């Protein structure tokens, strides 16, 4: 690996420097290099591994919606025929994309998921397994696509578990996996009563939670409740 | 698109 | 190369799918690709090769500053030392900065400019190799950056004496050519009274000139004059 | 920063 030779504490240093750049794909070289060190992750550096990802990654899905409607507009009828190039560099994108998901779930699987016994560890990664499996099925159209989706939904199923039993409904980390987990239903799994359904008991199981929680906790859990409430209101 | 995070 | 095998019309197409997703540094290796199979660049080519690189390196120069401010907070007095990282990080982002320009120099050297016979594509290319010196300026420290310096002046003077010989004072090359070298005088030369002088003089000449432009060139030339007027306010 | 194109 090209940041063997790099201390941890450096990688960890430059990711925050690239985060700050606005440089993400270095940020997420960096926050590699620092999983591959083998020591488990605090909650900060989690969230830097999360945060370089979920950019680069978000960059990658940005650009292949464009490429894709570009290539479903060349296919209608009375399209002028212009060749390979647009399947060609759709499927450039794609081929990345996919590239970039498969470095996440390498690392989840070798090994932080197996070494994370936490609840906000254990819950954080395996949200992100369903994250980029999430993102795999976005693009999935062959054999396999049936069980990118239902490995999707078994680490996202496993998170609401293990969350719902050690988690209070406010937990930040719970909040945000719901909310993704509910998006799964809906744009994946063709499945909006089950995304509507989880979204509100989400929110309301929150809701009633609220009052335990400080100033700054209130902020956090209502931040990710509106965004519960975002969704819902574009649903129904 | 729906929010995600 | 790596785009050896790709048609040139091929890889225009593809510069400008990469241009609507966004991806310029893809858009910058087609373009690349498409120059490097020999024959002269249109007008629009033009335009694809410039956007390409002058998006690629705009968002190097910004993260390069926002590292260097870094760096310079830190050698600041009472500043606790962090070690060796943040220059490091800066000297990485410098190098693959520097990296782009050279590409850049390289492509008008070999061999863009030496075939621009057109006062329309040659100033063009000399602009830009004006511009891409200009970056390397701007990081410039060592043995060579007066060098450096001239270099930019010499290839923005010659595309301002064609400019001048063949080209309406509305033109908008012409317009963005002076906009450039006023931001040189400015910025790399230390030169601000020649920079507001030539702001200056070139927005009165093409304000002279307006009248004999149709509506959709007028427009084309304000949106410059308007650039040259920006910079003179905020510099007086 | 001034404006260049
Ligand atoms: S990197 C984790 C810190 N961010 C939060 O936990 C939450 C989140 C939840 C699940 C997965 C990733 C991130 N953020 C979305 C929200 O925005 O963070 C605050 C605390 C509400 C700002
Ligand atoms: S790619 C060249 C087309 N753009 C214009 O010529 C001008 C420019 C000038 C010099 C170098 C690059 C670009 N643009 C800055 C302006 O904005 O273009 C219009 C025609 C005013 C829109
Ligand atoms: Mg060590
Ligand atoms: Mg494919
Ligand atoms: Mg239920
Ligand atoms: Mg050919
Ligand atoms: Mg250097
Ligand atoms: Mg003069």
């Amino acid at each position: 690996g090209a940041m063997g030779s790099m201390e941890r504490a450096s990688l960890i240093q430059k990711a925050k420097l690239a985060e700050q750049a606005e440089r993400y794909e270095d940020m997420a070289a960096f926050m590699k290099g620092a999983v591959e060190k083998g020591e488990e992750l605090s909650n900060e550096e989690r969230c830097l591994l999360s945060v370089a990802y979920k950019n680069v990654v978000g960059g990658q899905r940005a650009a292949w919606r464009v490429l894709s409607s570009i290539e479903q507009k060349s296919n209608e009828e009375g399209s002028e025929e212009k060749g390979p190039e647009v399947r060609e560099y759709r499927e450039k994108v794609e081929t990345e994309l996919q590239g970039v998901c498969d470095t996440v779930l390498g690392l989840l699987d070798s090994h932080l998921i197996k070494e994370a016994g936490d609840a906000e560890s254990r819950v954080f990664y395996l949200k992100m397994k369903g994250d980029y499996y999430r993102y795999l099925a976005e693009v999935a159209t062959g054999d396999d696509k049936k069980r990118i989706i239902d490995s999707a939904r078994s680490a996202y199923q496993e998170a609401m578990d293990i969350s719902k039993k050690e988690m209070p409904p406010t937990n930040p980390i719970r909040l945000g996996l719901a909310l993704n987990f509910s998006v799964f239903h809906y744009e994946i799994a063709n499945s909006p009563e089950e995304a509507i359904s989880l979204a509100k008991t989400t929110f309301d199981e929150a809701m009633a939670d609220l009052h335990t929680l400080s100033e700054d906790s209130y902020k956090d859990s209502t931040l990710i409740m509106q965004l519960l409430r975002d969704n819902l209101t574009l649903w129904t | 698109f729906p929010a995600t995070v």
